[PDB]
């Protein structure tokens, strides 16, 4: 999930927080 | 684009963002 979205396009800190515990 | 090389950057990004909350990283 994080692969396709944060590798093909640049993910913000806001988008990356969705993958935290 | 290489996902394994990219994966190396995301785990560092997640470390910074998640801090103390941690995270689970499953490459598959
Ligand atoms: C240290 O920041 C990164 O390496 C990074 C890589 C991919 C992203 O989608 C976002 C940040
Ligand atoms: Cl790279
Ligand atoms: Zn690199």
């Amino acid at each position: 999930g994080i692969v396709e979205q944060c590798c093909t396009s640049i993910c913000s800190l806001y988008q990356l927080e969705n993958y935290c515990n | 684009v290489n996902q394994h090389l990219c994966g190396s950057h995301l785990v560092e990004a997640l470390y910074l963002v998640c801090g103390e909350r941690g995270f689970f990283y499953t490459p598959k």
